[PDB]
RNA sequence: UAGCAAAUAUUCAAAUGAGAACUUUGAAGACCGAAGUGGAGAAGGGUUCCAUGAGAACAGCAAUUGUUCAUGGGUUACUCGA
RNA sequence: AGCUGGACGUGGUAUAGAGCGGUAACGCAAAGAAACCCGGAGACGUCAGCAGGUGUCACUGGAAGAGUUAUCUUUUCUUUUUAACAUACUAUGGCCAUGAAAUUGGAUUAUCCAGAGAUAUCGGCUGUAUGUAUGGCAGAGCAGCUCAGAGCUGUCAGUUGCGCACCUGAUGACCCUUGAAAAUCUGGGGGAGACAUAAUUUCACGCCAGUUCGUACCCAUAACCGCAUCAGGUCUCCAAGGUUAGCAGCCUCUGGUCCAUAGAACAAUGUAGAUAAGGGAAGUCGGCAAAUUGGAUCCGUAACUUCGGGAUAAGGAUUGGCUCUGAGGAUCUCAGAACUGAAGCGGACAAAGGUAAUCCGA
């Protein structure tokens, strides 16, 4: 067991109305899995939201990794990918960007 | 898969002329050129062959780079012979000069 | 090149054109002394050998950091 | 190849200097009739004798 | 005229040029498939290597391209080998 | 970083003759020497299996990047490196103690060893790394991300293999075969000489030098030889994934390549490739050519014989997919059962047609 948390940077896109923050939400929710389980978001991992960022902690071994794949799915849904790069900002975050 | 070149204008295999694969800091797999293997050191009596200990094994060249502990021991013929056949002329010198008085004394 | 475990060998060394290297890392330092057919290194973990050592640099020796 | 005697380099440095073609300034010369030079040799086509 | 038919294969756009099926970039489709159409040597070759330039000839069609022509430049060792 | 040859400098070993420790194997920066005589290494075959290491390949958690995203995919690919050299440790064997073994033991896959001293001791010594740790070393290399040449981040921690190539270690088998030499480095036995302000000494650290020649490039379906840019010929090393007995074939990644004048028509004849209802060599000098056969597992297997063989003799079956079950091991093989298809399943690739006689030559 231990405590781990990750901070994906949503920054940019809200300011343009690109992303909402409160969809991405519902999308990380949904697809995250816990031993097969879509829904079983069972209490060892939770998600937050803010006005330009999302946080997950979990006591469970996550990697964000992860986090990126789904930010992926998500953009590729919406379209942005031509636009939107998810990067690394720090060790415990990834940020998105424009480029161009 | 990395392959590999000779570095010295001797492509044919032969025991003097063996590679061996290193891996560089660069990433690169090189070639290395192995020296050869050489032959423990036996005690020299006849017929004995027993493998010396204590003396270091080396290249020929190398014998000259060591330290005089590597080329010998502490015995009577320490690099020459082993233990045992030291042992055994002790005892035969010994013995054979005493048959030698013997023989003398009898003689006068 | 060699390394150095006992920092009296070290001194003997560097008390003997004389330049000292002192390089951080993360986690440990080192101290690089340049002899003619030799590279001397010594690696410390904690602070204190550190500065002790850093106080150990002679006016006869100049002190060079990476 | 590689391998070369001291004798083969110099033999054939003195063949590969040969080898030029005529100066284009000779032929402007009032007693010659050299057009070009005759003893140009082409690696390919002909061989020297080096052993 | 015989003939230029072995070794699976080429195609599109741009650029360069008097001229492009045969040159250069990119985009596609296939091959050798680590017993290679790969990376390096010995023998043999001797400058064929590199760069820039290019009329004829040669590269059995072609060429703006070259193993061809012209001009310049390249081969450093106590530890490799002799 | 190492090597050889120089020449001294500063420290240090040793001796009024010439280190010290251990019972012993043996040990330790250093510890006097000529003639002379003996050594060790150099220094070696073929094959078979075993063990280990390197490189490679595979897999696992972490991180950065990239591919896919209508659907599915905690996804798929990529990087994640460590030179010679220095110090210390470990390494298939051999030795030294102590003690001796019969209700003989020990031991390998195989051999094989022992009172000519086996086994066994909180025993000990020694030899070999393409091993481990640290130095080298991260400052380099690699992968990402910024800034307008400077900058920042990570390069981490594990597992397994009758896998493969090479090397090493310990063995085994073989010969009416028994598998170079010298230069070179080094050790032993011997103690003639040399020497008091002395003499000599395989310790450290420092000072000096390393000359001459070859180093481009091709090594081939275009740099060689074949009158050539010839479908021939010409000695080597490095080798990835999938299928598989497999370095076969077939398909792929790295790297390379599309070069062989082109366009269109589609007759005869041809070169190469296939398939023919019914019959089955009637064709033909002749079964020439083609066809059949082909893997693996289970059955079954004659005469003849020099008893080795014949032998895949001949012949008869099975082979996919899927869902379960059991057995062999460490601190990947084998067997059962059930269900399901156009009764197909070595689905490509790969891959014997038999039998009975006669003649030669063993
Ligand atoms: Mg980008
Ligand atoms: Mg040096
Ligand atoms: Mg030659
Ligand atoms: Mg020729
Ligand atoms: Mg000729
Ligand atoms: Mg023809
Ligand atoms: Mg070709
Ligand atoms: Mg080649
Ligand atoms: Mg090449
Ligand atoms: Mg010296
Ligand atoms: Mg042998
Ligand atoms: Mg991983
Ligand atoms: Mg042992
Ligand atoms: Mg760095
Ligand atoms: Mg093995
Ligand atoms: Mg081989
Ligand atoms: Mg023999
Ligand atoms: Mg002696
Ligand atoms: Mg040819
Ligand atoms: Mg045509
Ligand atoms: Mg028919
Ligand atoms: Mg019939
Ligand atoms: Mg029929
Ligand atoms: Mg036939
Ligand atoms: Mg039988
Ligand atoms: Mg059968
Ligand atoms: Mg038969
Ligand atoms: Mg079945
Ligand atoms: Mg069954
Ligand atoms: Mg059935
Ligand atoms: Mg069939
Ligand atoms: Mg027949
Ligand atoms: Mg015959
Ligand atoms: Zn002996």
């Amino acid at each position: 067991k231990v405590n781990l948390g990750f901070k994906i940077d949503c920054s940019q896109p809200v300011e343009d109305k690109v992303i909402l923050i409160g969809e991405f939400a519902e999308f990380l929710k949904s697809k995250i899995k816990v031993g097969g389980k879509l829904g079983n978001l069972g209490e060892n991992i939770t998600i937050s939201n803010d006005d330009k960022k999302i946080n997950v902690q979990s006591t469970i071994p996550f990697s964000k990794r992860y986090l990126k794949y789904l930010t992926k799915k998500y953009l590729k849904k919406q379209d942005l990918r031509n636009y939107l790069y998810v990067t690394s900002s720090d060790k415990n975050s990834y940020q998105l960007r424009y480029f161009n | 898969a990395q392959r590999i070149t000779y570095r010295r204008r001797c492509s044919y295999n032969t025991r003097s002329n063996k590679v061996r694969k290193v891996k560089t800091p660069g990433g690169r797999l090189v070639a290395q050129y192995v020296k050869k293997v050489v032959n423990y050191t036996k005690c020299s009596e006849a017929g004995c062959n027993v493998a010396l200990n204590g003396i270091a094994q080396v290249r020929p060249a190398e014998y000259a780079t060591i330290a005089r502990s590597a080329k010998t021991v502490s015995r009577v013929y320490g690099g020459e012979l082993c233990h045992t056949c030291v042992r055994s002329r002790i005892i035969r010198a010994f013995l054979t000069e005493e048959v030698k008085i013997v023989k003398r004394k009898m003689i006068s | 090149p060699k390394e150095i475990t006992d920092i009296k060998k070290f001194m003997k060394l560097w008390q003997n054109k004389k330049v000292v290297y002192v390089k951080t890392n993360k986690r440990i330092t080192k101290f690089k002394l340049r002899g003619k057919k030799y590279l001397y290194t010594f690696k410390t973990a904690d602070p204190k050998i550190a500065k002790g050592i850093k106080d150990a640099i002679p006016a006869t020796y100049s002190k060079i950091e990476i | 190849g590689a391998n070369k005697t001291l004798n083969m380099k110099k033999r054939f440095g003195r063949k590969i200097k040969q080898n030029r073609p005529l100066p284009n300034w000779y032929r402007y010369k009032s007693d010659t009739n050299i057009r070009y030079n005759s003893k140009r040799r082409n690696w390919r086509r002909t061989k020297l004798k080096i052993y």
